[PDB]
């Protein structure tokens, strides 16, 4: 069986700290449940099927965005800070994807990705679930978590 | 220190076209390459795009820098066509696949080099002037 566990967590934690630099991206509880806010959706494709999801309240994605861009962004309502955080959560989601993908050249297998999807103003992303769900919350120094799930396709 | 960006035979900066689907890496890749002198000639969200400005700019274009995943067309496919319409083009990819054969596919079919993300501004200089010997 594809063991993607492991390296899951590392990429997920690995791309936090090397992106946001801000001392202690903390590794929460993974488990095998739960978290409107914002998504981040990369599906996986290839000999297995499933996704990557990161999912946090939009306070955090300003506070993400703003770290990551260097300026301060507070209003994700005006329209181009918009268009900036969304365009930054989803490459931050696309590098974990990434990077996740290519350790699995452990495998004989063969592990795609697709152009990522941004959904905010929410409904809880309910992307459901019949399938290997693993969600993983990292902590930020203040209360500002950010989730990771995976979801592989048994 | 003589910037880096400029083309010391003439005194001109070198042209670079920027092809990503995120804004955000084309901001981080801008901020890179203008600090240095380099003037981005332009940019594209997507492998069609990429493949119309590139030939629209043609001969001025003297090096791209290409992400792999993408809407409408991927960096693999994106890298085919601008070989396949100019031998000479000087592509350097940047993305957050890196699998070992794919980097050796993507300089099989023409790139110069392969850069991983996430990004830093001096990686990034080091490889881009790499592709720059005689
Ligand atoms: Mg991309």
């Amino acid at each position: 069986r594809i063991d993607y566990i492991e390296p899951f967590l590392d990429a997920a934690s690995s791309v936090l700290r090397d992106m946001l630099l801000v001392e202690n991206i903390e590794m929460g509880k993974p488990g095998l449940k739960s978290i409107k806010g914002v998504s981040v959706i990369v599906g996986l494709a290839g000999s297995v099927e499933g996704s990557i999801i990161i999912d946090m309240d939009i306070e955090t994605a300003l506070f993400v965005a703003s770290k990551l861009n260097f300026e301060e962004y507070d209003d994700f309502d005006d329209e181009e800070t918009k268009e900036m955080v969304a365009a930054t959560l989803t490459e931050v989601g696309n590098i974990i994807a990434g990077n996740f993908v290519t350790t699995l050249h452990a495998k004989g297998f063969v592990f795609d990705i697709t152009p990522p999807a941004f959904i905010y103003g929410e409904n809880m992303k309910i992307s459901n679930k019949g399938s290997e769900a693993l969600i993983v919350p990292f902590s930020l120094p203040d209360g500002k978590i950010i989730e990771v799930n995976i979801a592989i396709r048994e | 220190s003589k910037p880096r960006g400029i083309n010391y035979d003439t005194g001109i900066p070198f042209n670079v076209l920027i092809v990503d689907d995120s804004v955000f890496t084309v901001k981080q890749l801008t901020q890179i390459f203008t600090s240095e002198g380099f003037n981005i000639i332009d940019t594209a969200a997507d492998g069609e795009e990429a493949v119309i400005k590139y030939k629209n700019h043609y001969p001025n274009i003297d090096i791209v820098t290409l992400d792999i995943t993408m809407p409408k067309m991927d960096g693999i496919t994106c890298l085919s066509n601008i070989m396949e319409f100019d031998k000479n083009a000087r592509v350097i990819m940047i993305s957050a696949l890196g699998k070992e054969q794919l980097v050796k596919d993507c300089l099989i079919k023409g790139a110069k080099t392969f850069i991983v993300k996430p990004l830093d501004r001096a990686k990034v200089l080091q490889r881009v002037m790499s592709v720059f010997v005689k």
